[PDB]
């Protein structure tokens, strides 16, 4: 913001935007899985409880 | 002389050798645009016509 | 801050700029491929002709 | 080789002035400076710097 | 690489890295399902034995 006028901060920043959506997206998605991973051995503890 | 804009000429060029850095010294132009192709490289490929 | 002047043709002017080659590009100055600076350049046929 | 800067040459092959200025924006003890007025220093509050 | 001068270069095969990127994280992303559907089966395979 500091070194580049609006007209092209506004191109800059859009390409670091789309990066760090993605980079967030992932973790999410990883995170969905692990919870079932656990989910499934939680079941299991119940069972032989 | 130049043909008009209606009756414009179409020139064939093949079976050649071209060198496109002598044309610079041909006529007192000065942006020399080109879209699909660089014109730094135009020496370094081949066409077909 | 550098600063470097000289004198060229009017033809040559597009070839100060990084990534360009040509015969002023090649073997009397050639600017950096990752360069941060401005160019300037104006007519001066009334003075140097 | 020598050039031939006259006034019959149109665009294109009249002289033109070159100038090029370069910069370098680097973590380091800063000498050019821009023409700011510094304030005082205030510490252990939340502050623009 | 060859038609384009690297100015331009670094922005046509940025918009092949990322497409490229794209399609090879669905790949990982569909295995690491298939996995836990094979686990499970796995898992009654072991009970059954
Ligand atoms: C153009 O052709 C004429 C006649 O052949 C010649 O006198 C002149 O020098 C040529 N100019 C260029 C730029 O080739």
């Amino acid at each position: 913001l500091s070194r580049l006028d609006p007209p092209e901060a506004e191109v800059q920043i859009d390409r670091l935007i789309t990066g760090r959506l993605q980079s967030l997206q992932t973790y999410v998605t990883q995170q969905l899985i692990r919870a079932a991973e656990i989910r499934a051995s939680a079941n299991l503890a119940a069972t032989k409880m | 002389r130049f043909a008009s804009v209606y009756a414009w000429n179409r020139k064939r060029i093949s079976n050649c050798v071209a060198d496109y850095s002598v044309l610079y010294n041909f006529a007192p132009f000065f942006a020399f645009k080109c879209y699909g192709v660089s014109p730094t490289k135009l020496n370094d490929l081949c066409f077909t016509n | 801050v550098y600063a470097d002047s000289f004198v060229i043709r009017g033809n040559e002017v597009s070839q100060i700029a990084p990534g360009q080659t040509g015969n002023i590009a090649d073997y009397n100055y050639k600017l950096p491929d990752d360069f941060t600076g401005c160019v300037i350049a104006w007519n001066s046929n009334k003075l140097d002709s | 080789r020598s050039y031939g800067f006259r006034p019959t040459y149109g665009v294109g092959h009249q002289p033109y002035r070159v100038v090029v200025l370069s910069f370098e924006l680097l973590h380091a003890p800063a000498t050019v400076c821009g023409p700011k007025k510094s304030t005082n220093l205030v510490k252990n509050k939340c502050v623009n710097f």
